[PDB]
RNA sequence: GCGGCCGUAUUGCAGUACCGCGGCC
C-alpha cells in the first residue's frame, strides 16, 4: 500500500483554494500513515488528507502556517497527545467520517489554543451521551461544533450541569 | 411541478442562515462539503437577491449527487439546508 | 473602534470592493 512520500507531495496539486488559502491536495491516495510532511516546507494553510486510510493522527512536523486539517473519511481512532507543539495555530480540524469512539479520545485536542472549529460528524463519539455539553465544557475556545455554534447560553448550561453530582459522575467515568 | 434537473456537478443550496458573514459562510460550506469530493469553487453573495444561497461546484458529478442526497435538510448554523442541482452549468467548468 | 441578546424583512439560480433594517445590554 502507498507511502506518503516527498515525490507524492511534489506531484500533488498545490493551489489557492475556494476560501483563498494555500492548500496541498493529498486526497484519495490510500495513505496508511502520516510521514514526510516536513517536505512541505510549511508552505500550506491547509492540507487535504481526505479519503485515505489513516488509523491515527500523529507524526506531524513543525508547521506553524497550518490552520485547517481536512481528514474526511479516514479510519482514525486515536490522536497523538501534544500535537499543538507541531501545529500550534490549528484553527479547524475536520474529522468527519472517522472512528473516534469515546469522549476521552478527544483529550488530545485540548491544548490547541486557537482551535475554533471541529467536525466529529459520522464518528461514534458524536452520539455518546452528553457529547455536545461535554465539548462546550472541555473546550472553552471552541466556537463551531459539527457546524452548529456553541452559544454562551449552551456553555453556561454545560458548566452548571457538570457541577451537579450527576455531571460529576459523568466526568469521573470519562476518566 | 417544475422540470427536474439531471445530476450536475454543481449543487444549489438555499435557506442558509443569512446572519453568517460571507467569508465564514464559505469557509464552513467548504469544510462540510469537502467530505464528498474535490470542490472547484463556491459562489456566494450577500446582495438582496443572492443572500441565503450558495453554489458548490464539485469536480465530479458523483460527488454532487452524494452531497445532495446526504446533506438534504442538514441543520447548518441551525437552519435546514435546501439543496438542488443548479439550473445551469457553472462558468468554471466550461470546456 | 470591538462584541452580546432579541426581533423583523427578503426563500431569492449565481460568478462578487462591501452588503438588509430596527430595538435593547
Ligand atoms: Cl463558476
Amino acid at each position: 500500500m502507498v507511502k506518503l512520500t516527498p515525490e507524492l507531495i511534489n506531484q500533488s496539486m498545490q493551489y489557492i483554494n475556494p476560501v483563498r488559502e494555500r492548500e496541498l491536495d493529498l486526497r484519495g491516495y490510500k495513505i496508511p500513515q502520516i510521514e514526510n510532511l516536513g517536505a512541505t516546507l510549511d508552505q500550506f494553510d491547509t492540507i487535504d488528507l481526505s479519503d485515505n486510510d489513516l488509523r491515527k493522527l500523529d507524526n506531524l512536523p513543525h508547521l506553524p502556517r497550518l490552520k485547517t486539517l481536512l481528514l474526511n473519511n479516514n479510519r482514525i481512532l486515536r490522536i497523538s497527545e501534544g500535537l499543538e507543539e507541531a501545529v500550534p495555530n490549528l484553527g479547524s480540524i475536520i474529522l468527519t467520517g472517522n472512528n473516534l469512539q469515546e469522549l476521552s479520545d478527544l483529550e488530545p485536542l485540548v491544548g490547541f489554543t486557537k482551535l475554533e472549529t471541529i467536525s466529529l460528524l459520522i464518528n461514534p463519539v458524536s452520539t455518546k451521551p452528553n457529547y455536545r455539553e461535554y465539548m462546550a465544557y472541555k473546550f472553552p475556545q471552541l466556537r463551531l461544533l459539527d457546524f452548529r455554534k456553541i452559544k454562551q447560553k449552551d456553555r453556561q448550561a454545560a458548566q452548571e450541569f457538570f457541577r451537579t453530582k450527576q455531571g460529576k459522575d459523568v466526568l469521573k467515568e470519562i476518566s | 411541478g417544475a422540470m427536474e434537473m439531471l445530476p450536475n456537478q454543481t449543487i444549489y443550496i438555499n435557506n442558509l442562515n443569512e446572519k453568517i458573514k460571507k467569508e465564514e459562510l464559505k469557509k464552513s460550506l467548504y469544510a462540510i462539503f469537502s467530505q464528498f469530493g474535490q470542490i472547484l469553487d463556491i459562489v456566494a453573495l450577500k446582495t438582496l437577491k443572492m443572500r441565503g444561497q450558495a453554489f458548490v461546484i464539485f469536480k465530479e458529478i458523483g460527488s454532487a449527487s452524494n452531497a445532495l442526497r446526504t446533506m438534504q435538510g442538514f441543520p447548518f448554523y441551525d437552519k435546514p439546508m435546501q439543496i438542488a442541482y443548479s439550473k445551469s452549468d457553472s462558468d468554471i467548468v466550461a470546456k
